[PDB]
């Protein structure tokens, strides 16, 4: 009942997949709204483009 | 007391007609797959002197 | 099937005149019935959304709702029949000009045919 | 997408300046009006894929 | 601004976009691109406060260096050959510039950033314009050269998009940036099918259009912006709240509802093309679109949160303003998977 | 580019166990690279010296992963002389979700990198021997 | 301190409702005494009298379309045969060997 | 087909326009006549099936199914009408629009010639279930419950869909007919192992495995009562109707991908039974005995022989009954007491007696006493799995130890001892109880005497 | 009497499945043969699909253009 059913298979399927969910948005929506760090990232990605597929 | 009561127990007679079209419309949607009608191997019959289709 | 560049394609013509030559619709059909009922209920949320009685505060509009629906679904029924009228034809008429991509196979019957056998066990 | 209105109307909107062989003011010629007018030639109702093969 | 202002800016958007996709020159596409973003940013400040004139200098930077990228594509292009008409790219270099500025334009990632800053700038017509129309003409350009593009680069923003939009949704209680982040991650599953079929991604594009509608027409009928404001609207209309519910369920992809027509088909387009890992990556992820619709959901109608004393005075008020096409979408948005064969039409 | 690809494509899988770590080390050191140009480019953490410091850590560690990885499944493909089994990179994957953790020092993040990563590294192997396309040519 | 240590303004939640109460005979139905009666008759007519009893008779009768007493006529009728003729009972090869084509294998 | 399927769209204008004080009887009365219309496709052929048309045909594994869906509906209504009567007319009519259209749903979905017809309609019943336990559900837990069993659902039905299309793209068809008569065996491949994978998992979550069987206590416990028996009767053998129309494709793939399968039900069943014996809840102890029973199913489908079919499909139409039965009784103990904890009100066989032989009936129906269908169910899946593996007989025979202890816990703790003595709220049982568990329970001591009619298609 | 009133013979079921089975094995063939026909007509060009645009030979000049060799 405990060991299992209320605590491991529940940290296995559902509480693994909230966790790396709620990591992953925090991660990608904190953006401080610089413009300058956009467009860095623009350009880096545009060079890997360049660099990457042709 | 009739024209008082139709008006507040209309709703029984629904599923009831709803009973109705279903069953015509089933029987509308068997008649387009008559195609081996009287044409399968197992049951191929010569047709009665006042028969039309062996089925409808 | 990109038959946008499909040759002798009249550019914005909804139904060209070939599409004429294929039996039109019925008025019973079933897809017609289904975009009536969508426009009875496009009148039904209408009265909803204004706070009107839902069933009975404007027939009128209802009707109006319904038969738009029934119009436009009629005419989208004929040009999808039309696109898929063309796509066969022009599957068949590709495999007839190809006969060496699409060989007439062998017939076996099941006889002379060795399948595995897997017991269930 | 593309709503080809030009070849509905046979109006030619745009299509005076996509190529150099076409119509130039003074029968000026392009540098290579020979090569294009035989690429265009060649490739012409084929389609893409067969008139890149 | 003037009324007459008005209709003379929102025709001239709609002219520019009518320009992009009626002409074979490579000049007036980028001619007609410029009209749009000309006339597109009065209408983005047309309530002028700090915040739609910052959104209106960050779309106005984004759009114009795209813009720029377009025209070096363009003249690169014409360069390896002398070709301004709109067909085959004619260099890998040429088509990577070209793809690159439609997907700025466009909003995918990764050039992305820029569609949730300016969706929560602007009001919410504006933003119900921004995410609807100015897809239309890139998307255009897109379906005409889709034989040129590289598979690996467009499938990859798109994956990218899908991700970046699932993950970016889930921590939002604004509801214009969730706006956005569903429009990028629609706008995802739209170019994961360009090199394989353009009729999936124009139905795609339609039926994203008519909830996007739908959804955003329900948020001013329902003056909310935020999902605690949202949480007030079941105590003076209950109905909107319904209606509210069942079409977040439709953009979340639930059947049988209509958000399911467009991936289950792009769905099949890939896996006639033996593409099996990417469409379940992509169903996979979003699944987490389809959870903050259902936390707005719970939010929304299926919960009845708090109120306040002041809003029985709006019991005794009507909307003055009725919205004509509001049940037609949310009927199309919602019930129109019965016919989903009617993509034959080439829509 | 894809010249990583075919240099560590191009070894046969049993044999030259230090030239595969050495592919999969650099193929790790230019994945460190690329994340660190990421971050330094979205969140410009405090400086120069420390940013710099950052990446030089993050490319560190993606080279041990890849090295690790990398020996560990051609150790263990040419001492269980089955070649092409997707056993073996199980195995390597997670040797190198195990360095990872002992990196990061972590019980659960090691744990939870030899699930993750043996599994993706055998998923890697199936497509391989069976071609499972991810990006895949348009035919139809 | 100066808060009334209540959250918001809430209705007390109220104390459970008795049937029993202003109605003996109640049937658990509804409040409406006349509603509750009839809701009662239709329930045990239509799930007693009608579904519960003609719908088993009527699945109780069900003709054999299963074919059970054709299978064993035909059984009966087969046995009767082979018995006579001396024939094996049931044979071992479903289906006729002259009509099936191996393939050979010169191995 | 149509004429139950067009009865039971009728259904939703009839409820619309009813009076007020006039759904529940209306709703009842029609409900009840519909069933009475369905019991007609009981008559079954030898033969292939009763192919209606293109689109619905109709099978000895469907018709069981079918006849039970029709049958919940009217003793879902009896059982709503009690907590509902607070409610106003505009949420009592949405509820019962629910209720219809779940029944509409699974009446479309048991029938479904297409499995893409099939996937659609298998996963449309899953929003009004939704709405169910998420809007009249009372505790605060009920959201939560409610993503469970939404994404669950979905982390399993999504692969399918993706297999699904692919199938159709090397069969040409996903037809049953077709694709059970063109059927050639699956190669031991890794990607023939992952379709499988893709084909099994959507099923296994549903009924549910040991392993992803956690959503279901959460939806059980926080559903309202009709949720329940809803849950409990028809939406778990979904998952059961799907593997044994999809295994046909699958061989001979599943003598080895079964393994995994057969160990995690054969455990499992152990598991839960036990877990049984220690719970303080009705409701999740009735869930854990749900699993339990379904785990045992798994095992029948999985080992894929005639006697394992017959009994599958006796033993869901059984614990479908029994459930919801269950379900039933704890709910009126629970709408008195408003606990839902066991050891709180006891002794209720001195205070309601007929309340306790319904109690007991129930009981010992879930208990397995013979010549019950659930006997019957349980028996031929073990002689089936005695067939398979002779060492099967130890697990079986612990799990029905267990699960004889647990029924009569259950049993003791609530009718048994001493009433409580500080509850005096307790009311004589009502007529529309007593005629709830009667109209669950006669029915299957009806069934007991015309077996055949629930043994499926391999009989 | 129950066979006469509520049901039919044998033979409208068994002739039913056979027109069923027809349609879905010909709906069956005609997909696999369409795939194969999609499949060639990309890759070849030849057919009536997968038509892209080419530069239309109407819009070239044909005239004396000032310099003798064009
Ligand atoms: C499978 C396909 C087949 C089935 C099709 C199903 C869809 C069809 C209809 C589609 C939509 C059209 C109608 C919706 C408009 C809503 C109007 C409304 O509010 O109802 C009030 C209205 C009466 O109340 P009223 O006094 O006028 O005003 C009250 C206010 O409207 C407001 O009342 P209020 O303010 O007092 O109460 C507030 C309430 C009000 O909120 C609502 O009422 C919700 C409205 C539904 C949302 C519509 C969404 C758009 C369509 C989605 C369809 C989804 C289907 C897919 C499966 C997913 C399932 C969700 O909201 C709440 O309480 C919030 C909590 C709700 C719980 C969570 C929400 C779940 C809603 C999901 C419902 C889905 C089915 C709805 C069926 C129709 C319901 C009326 O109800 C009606 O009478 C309309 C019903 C239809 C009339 C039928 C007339 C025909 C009968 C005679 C002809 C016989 C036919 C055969 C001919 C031959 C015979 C001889
Ligand atoms: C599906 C149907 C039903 C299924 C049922 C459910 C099954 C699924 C769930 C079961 C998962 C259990 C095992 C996996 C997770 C355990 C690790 C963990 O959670 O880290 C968190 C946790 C990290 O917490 P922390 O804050 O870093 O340190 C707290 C400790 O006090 C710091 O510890 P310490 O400083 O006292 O010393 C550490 C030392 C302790 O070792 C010992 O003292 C003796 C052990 C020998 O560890 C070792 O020496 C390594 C052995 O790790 C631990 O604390 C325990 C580490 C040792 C546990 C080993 C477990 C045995 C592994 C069995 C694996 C089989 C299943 C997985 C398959 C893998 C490939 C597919
Ligand atoms: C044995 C043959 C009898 C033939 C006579 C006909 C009997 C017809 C009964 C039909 C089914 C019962 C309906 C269930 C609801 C109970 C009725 C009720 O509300 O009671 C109020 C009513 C009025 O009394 P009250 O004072 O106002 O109520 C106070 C409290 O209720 C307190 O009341 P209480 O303290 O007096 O207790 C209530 C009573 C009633 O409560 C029950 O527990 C009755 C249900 C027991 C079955 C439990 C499920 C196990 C599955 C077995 C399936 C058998 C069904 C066969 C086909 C059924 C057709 C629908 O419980 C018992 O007495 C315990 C009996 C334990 C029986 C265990 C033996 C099972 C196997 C027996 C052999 C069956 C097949 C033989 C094959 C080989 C030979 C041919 O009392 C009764 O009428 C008692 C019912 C008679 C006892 C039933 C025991 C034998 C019947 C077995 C089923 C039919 C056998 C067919 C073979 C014929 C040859
Ligand atoms: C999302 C739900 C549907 C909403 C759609 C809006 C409904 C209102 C529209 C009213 C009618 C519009 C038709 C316009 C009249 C004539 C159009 C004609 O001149 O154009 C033809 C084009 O016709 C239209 O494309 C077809 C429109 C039909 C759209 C409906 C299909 C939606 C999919 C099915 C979902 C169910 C929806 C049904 C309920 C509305 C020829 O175009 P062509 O120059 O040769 O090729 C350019 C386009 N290419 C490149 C993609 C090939
Ligand atoms: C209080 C104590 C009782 C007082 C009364 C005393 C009398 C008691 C006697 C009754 C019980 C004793 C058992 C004796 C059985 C006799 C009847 C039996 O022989 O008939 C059975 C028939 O019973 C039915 O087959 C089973 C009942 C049908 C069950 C349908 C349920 C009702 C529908 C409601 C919906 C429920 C949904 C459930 C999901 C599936 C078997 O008949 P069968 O040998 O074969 O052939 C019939 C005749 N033929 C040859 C002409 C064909
Ligand atoms: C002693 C008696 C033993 C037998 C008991 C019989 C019990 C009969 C009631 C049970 C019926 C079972 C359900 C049957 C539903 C389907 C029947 C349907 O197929 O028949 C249709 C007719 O349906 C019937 O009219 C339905 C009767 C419904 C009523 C049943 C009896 C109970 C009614 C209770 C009403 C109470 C009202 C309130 C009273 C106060 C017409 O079929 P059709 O598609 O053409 O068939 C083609 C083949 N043909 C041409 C040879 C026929
Ligand atoms: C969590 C709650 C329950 C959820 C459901 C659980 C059920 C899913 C279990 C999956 C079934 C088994 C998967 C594959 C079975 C095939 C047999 C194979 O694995 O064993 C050996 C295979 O050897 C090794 O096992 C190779 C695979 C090793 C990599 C797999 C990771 C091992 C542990 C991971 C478990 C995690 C499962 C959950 C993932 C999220 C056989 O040797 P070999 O003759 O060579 O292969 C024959 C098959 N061929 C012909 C197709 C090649
Ligand atoms: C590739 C990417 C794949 C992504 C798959 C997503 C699976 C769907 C689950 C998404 C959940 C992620 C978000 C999340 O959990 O947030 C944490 C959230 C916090 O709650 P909030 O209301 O948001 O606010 C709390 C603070 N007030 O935690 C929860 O509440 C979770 C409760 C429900 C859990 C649902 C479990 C779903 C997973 C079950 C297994 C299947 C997962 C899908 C993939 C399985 C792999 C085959
Ligand atoms: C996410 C990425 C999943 C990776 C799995 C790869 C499987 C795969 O690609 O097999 C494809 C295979 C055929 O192989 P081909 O590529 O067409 O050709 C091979 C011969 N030349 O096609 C299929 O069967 C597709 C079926 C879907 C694959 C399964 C994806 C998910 C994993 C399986 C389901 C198990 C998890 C379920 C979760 C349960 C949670 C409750």
């Amino acid at each position: 009942s405990s060991l299992l059913d209320l605590i491991w298979l529940e940290t296995i399927l559902p509480k693994t997949t909230s966790f790396i969910q709620m990591k992953m948005s925090i991660m990608v929506s904190n953006q401080k709204g610089l413009i300058k760090l956009y467009f860095l990232s623009f350009l880096i990605t545009i060079m890997i483009s360049m660099t990457l597929f042709n | 007391n009739v024209l008082q009561i139709v008006r507040d127990h209309w709703v029984h007679i629904l599923v009831p007609v709803g009973f109705v079209f279903g069953c015509y419309l089933d029987r509308r949607s068997d008649e387009k797959l008559t195609a081996f009608r009287n044409k399968s191997l197992l049951f191929k019959r010569e047709l009665r002197p006042n028969e039309e289709v062996t089925w409808k | 099937t990109m038959m946008s560049g499909r040759p002798g394609r009249v550019p914005l013509q909804f139904l060209p005149n070939e599409a004429r030559s294929l039996p039109p619709p019925k008025l019973t059909d079933p897809r017609l019935v289904y975009m009536g009922f969508l426009g009875y209920c496009s009148g039904l949320i209408d009265n909803a959304i204004r706070r009107r009685p839902v069933v009975s505060a404007g027939l009128h509009r209802q009707l109006l709702y319904v038969t738009s629906f029934v119009f436009f679904g009629y005419y989208l029924l004929k040009r999808q029949d039309y696109m898929y009228a063309l796509r066969d034809h022009d599957m068949f008429a590709y495999v007839k000009s190809h006969p060496e991509d699409f060989p007439e196979k062998d017939k076996k019957t099941y006889g002379e045919i060795l399948e595995e056998f897997h017991p269930v066990r | 997408p593309f709503f080809d209105v030009q070849k509905r109307l046979g109006l030619d909107l745009d299509r005076w300046m996509t190529i150099q062989s076409a119509e130039q003011p003074h029968k000026i010629p392009g540098r290579c009006h020979a090569f294009e007018k035989e690429w265009i030639e060649c490739a012409h109702g084929i389609g893409g894929i067969r008139a890149e093969k | 601004m003037n009324p007459i202002i008005y209709t003379t800016l929102i025709m001239t958007v709609m002219s520019g976009t009518m320009l992009v996709m009626i002409s074979s020159h490579w000049l007036l596409i980028w001619i007609g691109f410029e009209m749009n973003l000309l006339a597109m940013i009065p209408v983005l400040m047309k309530n002028f406060n700090p915040r739609a004139t910052e959104a209106a200098t960050k779309y106005f930077l984004t759009q114009a260096t795209a813009s720029m990228m377009l025209m070096m594509a363009i003249i690169i292009n014409l360069l390896y050959s002398g070709q301004w008409t709109i067909t085959k790219m004619f260099n890998p270099v040429a088509m990577t510039m070209m793809t690159m500025a439609l997907a700025m334009k466009l909003g995918l990632s990764p050039f992305h950033f820029w569609v949730p800053e300016v969706t929560q700038g602007i009001s919410l017509q504006a933003g119900l314009l921004l995410l609807t129309w100015q897809k239309l003409a890139p998307l255009s350009v897109l379906c005409q050269i889709s034989q040129s593009i590289n598979p690996n680069l467009m499938l990859t923003m798109a994956m990218l998009s899908i991700l970046i939009g699932g993950w970016g949704g889930l921590n939002q209680t604004q509801l214009r940036k969730i706006m956005a982040y569903s429009s990028i991650a629609h706008m995802g599953w739209m170019t994961a099918v360009l090199p394989y079929n353009t009729t999936m991604t124009i139905l795609n594009l339609l039926i994203y259009i008519t909830m996007t509608l739908a959804m955003f027409m329900l948020l001013i009928h329902s003056s909310a912006t935020t999902t605690l404001s949202l949480s007030h609207t079941w105590n003076k209309m209950p109905v909107i709240t319904s209606l509210m519910m069942v079409t977040l369920l439709s953009m979340g992809g639930l059947p049988p509802l209509s958000g399911f027509m467009p991936k289950w088909m792009i769905i099949q387009e890939m896996t006639k093309n033996e593409s099996i890992i990417m469409p379940t990556l992509m169903a996979m992820t979003a699944l987490l679109n389809l959870y903050f619709y259902m936390r707005l959901a719970y939010s929304s109608s299926l919960t009845m949160f708090p109120s306040t004393n002041n809003m029985k005075m709006k019991w005794q008020f009507e909307h003055t303003k009725q919205m004509k096409l509001l049940p037609t979408m949310i009927v199309l948005s919602t019930l129109v998977l019965p016919m989903t064969p009617a993509l034959s039409s080439l829509n | 580019a894809k010249t990583l690809l075919h240099k560590y494509s191009d070894i046969p899988e049993g044999t030259e166990c230090h030239r595969k770590a050495y592919a999969s080390t650099s193929i790790g050191g230019a994945t460190g690279l690329i994340v660190s140009a990421y971050s330094i480019a979205l969140k410009p953490p405090a400086s120069f010296l420390e940013g710099v410091a950052r990446t030089g850590r993050y490319t560190f560690t993606s080279a041990a992963i890849g090295a690790i990885f990398g020996l560990t499944s051609c150790i263990s493909a040419q001492v269980r002389e089955k070649p092409d089994d997707p056993l073996n990179y199980f195995i390597g994957g997670c040797a190198g979700g195990l360095t990872l953790g002992a990196r990061t020092r972590s019980y659960g993040i090691g744990a939870a990198a030899c699930a993750y990563m043996g599994l993706t590294a055998a998923l890697v192997k199936m497509g391989q021997l069976e071609g499972w396309q991810v990006f895949a040519e348009p035919k139809v | 301190p100066p808060e009334p240590t209540i959250r918001l303004q809430e209705d007390p939640d109220p104390e459970d409702e008795n049937l029993y109460e202003k109605n003996p005979d109640s049937h658990g139905y509804d409040k409406d005494p006349i509603v509750d009666l009839w809701n009662m008759r239709v329930v045990f007519f239509f799930g007693f009298s009608i579904v519960l009893v003609l719908g088993s008779t009527f699945v109780a009768y069900l003709p054999d379309y299963r074919m059970q007493e054709w299978a064993r006529r035909e059984a009966e009728r087969l046995v009767k045969y082979r018995e006579a003729n001396g024939l094996p009972l049931m044979e071992s090869n479903c289906f006729d060997p002259n009509k099936i084509q191996l393939p050979e294998d010169e191995d | 087909m149509l004429k139950i399927i067009i009865p039971t769209t009728m259904l939703l204008p009839m409820t619309w326009m009813s009076k007020h004080n006039m759904i529940w009887i209306n709703a009842t009365v029609h409900s009840l006549l519909i069933s009475l219309i369905s019991l007609s496709l009981l008559n079954q052929l030898g033969e292939n099936s009763l192919n209606f048309s293109l689109t619905f045909f109709s099978d000895s594994l469907s018709a069981p199914l079918l006849v039970l869906t029709t049958w919940l509906l009217p003793l879902m209504l009896m059982a709503s009408q009690s907590h509902l009567s607070k409610e106003t007319t505009t949420r009592k009519k949405l509820y019962i629009t629910m209720l219809i259209l779940l029944q509409l749903f699974l009446i479309m979905t048991f029938t479904a010639t297409e499995l893409i017809l099939f996937y659609i309609l298998f996963e449309a019943t899953l929003v009004p279930t939704l709405i169910i336990i998420t809007r009249w559900g009372n505790q605060t837990e009920r959201l939560n419950a409610g993503l469970y069993f939404l994404f669950y659902t979905l982390a399993g039905s999504l692969p399918l869909l993706v297999a699904l299309v692919y199938i159709q793209n090397t069969t040409g068809s996903l037809n049953f007919l077709i694709i059970h008569y063109w059927s050639h065996p699956l190669s031991n491949s890794w990607s023939n192992i992952f379709m499988w994978l893709a084909c099994i998992m959507a099923f296994m979550v549903k009924m549910p495995l040991y392993g992803l069987h956690l959503w279901l206590p959460k939806a059980h416990v926080e559903a309202p009562i009709a949720g329940s028996m809803v849950l409990a009767a028809v939406l778990l053998k979904l998952g059961g109707y799907g593997m044994m129309r999809i295994t046909t494709i699958l061989n001979p793939l599943t003598n080895y991908m079964a393994y995994p399968f057969l160990m995690l039900s054969m455990w499992g069943m152990i598991m839960t039974s036990s877990i049984c014996l220690r719970q303080t809840d009705l409701k999740s102890l009735i869930a854990y005995s749900s699993v339990s029973h379904m785990a045992l199913v798994i095992v029948a489908i999985m080992i894929q022989t005639p006697w394992s079919f017959m009994g599958a499909t006796a033993l869901m139409i059984a614990h479908g009954l029994t459930s919801s039965m269950l379900f039933c009784l704890a709910n009126t103990n629970y709408e008195r007491v408003h606990s839902r904890t066991m050891i709180l009100a006891r002794g209720l066989q001195t205070l309601l007696p007929l309340m306790a032989t319904w109690w007991l009936v129930a009981s010992l129906t879930n208990l397995a006493l013979p010549p019950s269908i659930n006997l019957i169910g349980e028996l031929f899946i073990i002689t089936a799995s005695f067939s398979w593996s002779n060492i099967t007989i130890i697990l079986m025979g612990m799990n029905m130890m267990i699960t004889a202890l647990y029924s009569l816990y259950m049993l003791i703790t609530t009718q048994r001892g001493k009433y409580t003595h500080h509850i005096n709220n307790i009311k004589p049982s009502f007529t529309r109880e007593n005629a709830l568990m009667a109209l669950h329970i006669l029915p299957l001591l009806l069934l007991t005497l015309n077996p055949k009619m629930i043994l499926g298609p391999l009989y | 009497w129950i066979a006469r009133t509520f049901y039919d013979g044998p033979e409208k079921n068994y002739e039913k499945t056979m027109a069923i089975l027809q349609i879905e094995a010909e709906k069956a063939e005609l997909r696999l043969k369409e795939l194969e026909v999609r499949r060639l007509m990309r890759a070849r060009g030849d057919g009536p699909w997968y038509q892209y645009p080419t530069i239309d030979k109407a819009l070239i000049d044909h005239s004396p253009k000032t310099t003798p060799d064009n």
